[PDB]
């Protein structure tokens, strides 16, 4: 038979004997946010050079 | 008093509709034989199969009260 489902609001608790540590960061590839592209151009006519 | 008159018995709730006009406590001790007198026809035993199915069958709802749950 169909039983409800109930999830309860709850959250996980740790004592001071075990809290991991902070891990430490480092990163592999350099903060990119901007990336050189290619792109045509024009003259001050609008011929395509 | 009507379920105990369709089931044939009458001078059950011809006792208590006598006591019903007095609601005293003098009389009481007849009142409190007609309860204990109920339980002396035997017990009831049924098949295993329709005590179980019959106990084990129940309507669930999901439109229950979630608010009141998470305080019980």
């Amino acid at each position: 038979k169909t039983i409800p489902t109930f999830e309860p609001k709850e959250s996980i608790l740790k004592k001071l004997e075990d809290i991991k540590p902070e891990q430490v960061k480092k990163q592999t590839k350099l903060f990119r946010i901007f990336e050189p592209r290619q792109l045509p151009v024009y003259r001050a006519n609008g011929e395509k050079e | 008093l009507d379920n105990m008159r369709k089931a044939g018995l009458t001078d059950i709730p011809k006792m208590i509709q006598d006591w019903l006009v007095d609601c005293s406590i003098e009389k009481f001790p007849l009142m409190a034989k007609i309860y204990s007198w109920s339980f002396h026809v035997g017990f009831r035993k049924q098949k295993m199969l329709d005590a179980a199915l019959d106990q084990l069958k129940t309507e669930y709802t999901e439109d229950v009260d979630d608010e009141m749950y998470r305080e019980y």
